[PDB]
């Protein structure tokens, strides 16, 4: 048996808190603001991902370049190993040549 | 504060009442007067809605080119009965029972 | 309209109603089930399936196709063979008519680009524009065009209508400045001075047959009359034109913009132009 | 705890179904369960048999 | 499967067609939510199909109520005591009429 | 005293403008204060709901970083040695106690690192979406116009009652011109309420419009919107970012 018996507590979502009521506001700051700013300049998050996209290999390479010299030793060694593996995989393994 | 009802009953003498208001603002063949001017369109529609308790919706103010169209719009009624009371008003057969509240 | 009337009697539009346009969001494929995944499409056992088949272009040991065919310099030097974006007379007429370029003002590269008539890429070894003979017929415009090359037919097409065409040169560093000036005026560097052609090109820009900007401005009439005599029209006397003062105007070598002298600094914030006064700086720039 | 609600509610409904086979409720008048109005029922009883019963006598 | 399933013999309620045919269904309860998205076909059926069905079958008492609040359903009761429920949630008006 | 308003930018010669009432918040029954004209290509575009979908989905996803990481088979602690030799015993071959197979191992294919989902639609598509949203919220008797968002007193009860009086809806999105010029009364009132949201015109977006039922623009706002959205059709292809100076672009 892998199914619960009593009902879960009700997850109450407040669809009108501040974060949801104001979602998206200023996502047209460029078109409606004389192009002073750009939408990407509102993306809050990692230093090395604000307004950029890519597969895991490119993401790891970018992380190494921009914060590789600030990383803890073991995390950085893991990152280098990961880049090595992904290089081998994306460049030698796969259905399509 | 006392909310107004959407129900509208187009008066029988409407075609006369309307003309009085036209005389207040604007000749024969008045049905074809153009309303490209906006000052007079506003005056007319404001008077009509202050009288009949019915403002045209914003979605139907560019469909009113000529006063003929104002008359046409005011010749269609609006029902303030939700499905609640339109279901239980069609002389239901005796063997169908609806419950609402 | 019609559809806008339909929307009135439908429910309110909200994030509960949206939809993708049919045919756009193709469905996904995952290896689950008796069809998608039992071998998930990878085939029988073999290095195909494991994802270990040789590199793209390995023909199984037989000498590959791209190695048994000898080398030849189809591309040797390609990074240094200069390139020029054509500007057909058809396109020049089209731009003139719709008011994009202004024939009552000297047409340099800057005014071809500011009207989005051609797209110059300095960084890909484009040096400038070349007029091409296409559309010599039907070209009727009085333009003072400064380009970087010209077939003799284009020279004709521009002369026959009382126009002056002159072939200038722009080095890769100044071409970027002339093509997209406002960026340069933002960098803050003082306006550099145009370099002279390379060794291989001076015989081109010092020949009257090509309306070169360094050939002597006294052999030009002979060239113009020769061209007219070959192409069967009468060289109009431009000296009497209502606006010949404009068709005369030219940029001297070592100048990028028309009314700006190398060494000035453009201040766009305050609407000013700053000029030096130290004798050494003037000496360097004026040369 | 697996996160979710649909399987929990589905299992509760199935348990209720099983609990209404063992220990079925004591049967009660159809005139007490929901969805009942006597007038419509008696008139339908009439019309069902193809007979024009007088309503008061019936 | 047959072995794994009950069985019965061919039969009728009260020798139905012998004297006079009688319609076995006698009550039909519709629960239709006034708001739920799954109650859309049901709302269409009630709005433009239930009156005609009531007229065509005057031996069936049709009740309709609006208090499941999320899921519709139709419960058919018969002369011989049998009840039979059917889901009409997320179905079209054609499907509901056929059912 | 009417408060008219004509369309400034040129209208194509084959299309008449659309129109709307100009209401006031200064009183409960102050609708039809004036009549305003609205440019057809910004308030009467083709419906085009699918573009509304494109824009709302981009507006949801372009700013998402998924912070989900799962330790691969080489990032989990330990796991170096071969647990038992290959041939001798009778157990399954294994070359680590941290394969995905084993309990406590690593995910073979799991969420790797913080993932960005950013992408940008052509600017024209997003402006077109804005126009589509405005026209849909007009065609369905939901868009309004106000001379100003002024109010008699900042008490929120007044604003919510007024919204009740006119069938506005559950939620209202009020739009004013500049963040500094919204009047004191409206900002004070709309701080407490929950489904009433006050934004300056520079923040108008598709998702925040499709969320709220009613959209209430000031008149200066509609002027601003017509200017900034008509600028997209009939502009050259860029020569460099519009943040850099141009001859005609403020
Ligand atoms: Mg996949
Ligand atoms: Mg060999
Ligand atoms: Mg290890
Ligand atoms: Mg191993
Ligand atoms: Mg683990």
């Amino acid at each position: 048996i892998g199914i619960r018996l009593t009902l879960p507590p009700p997850k109450v979502v407040d669809r009108w808190n501040e974060k949801r009521a104001m979602f998206g506001v200023y996502d047209n700051i460029g078109i409606l603001g004389n192009f002073e700013k750009h939408p990407k300049e509102l993306i809050r998050g990692p230093i090395w991902l604000r307004g950029w996209k890519g597969n895991e290999l490119q993401r790891c390479i970018r992380k190494r370049k921009m914060v590789g010299s600030r990383m803890f030793a073991d995390d950085l060694h893991n990152l280098n190993k990961r880049i090595r593996y992904l290089y081998k995989h994306f460049n030698r393994h796969g259905k399509f040549r | 504060p006392p909310l107004r009802s959407r129900a509208y009953t187009p008066p029988e003498d409407l075609q006369s009442r309307l003309e009085s208001y036209v005389k207040e603002v604007f000749p024969s063949n008045w049905q074809d007067i153009s309303l490209e001017d906006s000052r007079l369109k506003f005056n007319l529609l404001a008077h009509l809605a202050d009288d009949l308790g019915h403002v045209v919706p914003n979605s139907r103010l560019h469909q009113m080119c000529r006063v003929r169209d104002v008359l046409d719009f005011y010749n269609v009624p609006i029902q303030d009965r939700s499905k609640f009371d339109e279901l239980s008003a069609s002389n239901l057969p005796p063997n169908l029972k609806i419950t609402w509240s | 309209a019609r559809a806008l009337d339909l929307l009135r009697g439908l429910p309110r539009v909200s994030l509960a109603n949206l939809k993708p346009n049919p045919g756009s969001k193709k469905p996904e494929r995952r290896p689950r089930g008796r069809r998608r995944g039992r071998k998930c499409g990878r085939g029988h056992k073999g290095e195909r399936q494991r994802g270990t088949r040789p590199r793209l272009g390995f023909e199984g040991g037989q000498t590959p196709f791209y190695i048994r065919i000898p080398k030849y310099g189809f591309n040797e030097g390609h990074s240094f063979r200069r390139q020029y974006k054509p500007l057909s007379l058809n396109r020049l007429q089209y731009l003139i008519d719709l008011g994009r370029v202004d024939p009552s003002q000297p047409i340099d590269l800057t005014q071809l680009v500011n009207g989005r008539g051609v797209t110059i890429q300095p960084l890909k070894r484009d040096y400038g524009v070349q007029l091409v003979e296409e559309g010599a017929d039907t070209f009727t415009a009085k333009v003072n065009i400064e380009v970087q090359l010209a077939s003799e037919l284009a020279i004709a097409a521009i002369e026959k209508n009382g126009g002056v065409v002159t072939t200038a040169f722009y080095d890769p560093r100044s071409l970027d400045i002339v093509c997209k000036p406002v960026p340069f005026f933002l960098r803050g560097q003082p306006i550099p001075k145009r370099m002279l052609p390379p060794e291989e090109l001076v015989p081109y820009y010092t020949d009257a047959k090509n309306r070169g900007y360094l050939a002597d401005p006294a052999k030009f009439p002979e060239a113009r009359l020769e061209l007219a005599r070959k192409y069967g029209y009468i060289l109009p006397d431009i000296t009497k034109d209502e606006l010949f003062k404009m068709l005369c105007t030219r940029k001297d070598p070592r100048q990028i913009f028309f009314g700006l002298a190398p060494g000035w600094v453009v201040n766009m914030a305050d609407k000013k132009i700053l000029k030096p006064t130290d004798e050494n700086l003037l000496k360097y720039y004026t040369s | 705890v697996k996160k979710g609600f649909r399987a929990a509610f589905r299992f509760q409904k199935e348990l209720e179904r099983q609990r209404l086979l063992r220990c079925p409720p004591p049967p009660v008048r159809r005139s007490e369960k929901p969805n009942w109005d006597y007038h419509a029922e008696i008139q339908a009883f009439g019309h069902r048999l193809q007979e024009n019963f007088s309503l008061d006598l019936l | 499967t047959a072995r794994g399933t009950p069985s019965r013999f061919l039969a009728s309620v009260l020798h139905n067609g012998l004297g006079r045919y009688v319609q076995q269904l006698q009550r039909l309860s519709f629960s239709v939510s006034r708001d739920g998205a799954s109650s859309r076909g049901a709302r269409e059926f009630v709005e433009r199909e239930v009156i005609d069905f009531a007229r065509r079958n005057p031996g069936v008492v049709i009740y309709v109520n609006s208090r499941p609040c999320c899921v519709p359903r139709v419960v058919a009761e018969y002369l011989n005591g049998a009840v039979r429920e059917e889901s009409i949630h997320c179905k079209s008006v054609e499907e509901i009429s056929t059912l | 005293e009417p408060v008219l308003r004509k369309v400034e930018l040129p209208v194509p010669t084959h299309r008449r403008p659309v129109q709307a009432w100009v209401e006031s918040l200064r009183g409960f029954e102050q609708e039809r204060v004036g009549l305003a004209d609205l440019h057809p290509d910004v308030f009467a575009t083709a419906p085009r709901l699918d573009i509304l979908h494109q824009v709302a989905m981009w507006q949801k996803n372009f700013k998402r970083i998924s912070y989900a990481k799962t330790k691969t088979r080489a990032e989990v602690r330990g796991g170096g040695r071969k647990p038992w030799p290959q041939k001798g015993t009778g157990r399954a071959r294994h070359g680590s106690i941290r394969s995905p197979l084993w309990r406590g191992g690593g995910v073979a294919h799991g969420p790797r690192g913080p993932t960005s989902y950013y992408y940008m639609l052509p600017m024209k598509v997003r402006a077109l979406g804005l126009k589509v949203a405005l026209t849909v919220k007009l065609a369905q008797d939901d868009l309004h116009i106000m001379d100003s968002l002024e109010l008699p007193t900042g008490d929120p009860q007044y604003l919510t009652e007024l919204a009740h009086y006119r069938r506005w809806g559950d939620s209202v999105l009020l739009v004013d011109l500049t963040h500094e010029e919204m009047p004191q009364s409206i900002v004070e009132a709309t701080s407490r309420l929950k489904t009433f949201n006050l934004i300056p015109a520079v923040g108008l977006n598709v998702h925040s419009m499709l969320k709220h039922q009613t959209l209430v623009l000031t008149l200066p706002t509609v002027a601003f919107l017509e200017d900034k959205l008509l600028w997209q059709d009939s502009r050259y292809r860029p020569l460099y970012p519009f943040s850099l100076p141009y001859s005609d672009f403020p």
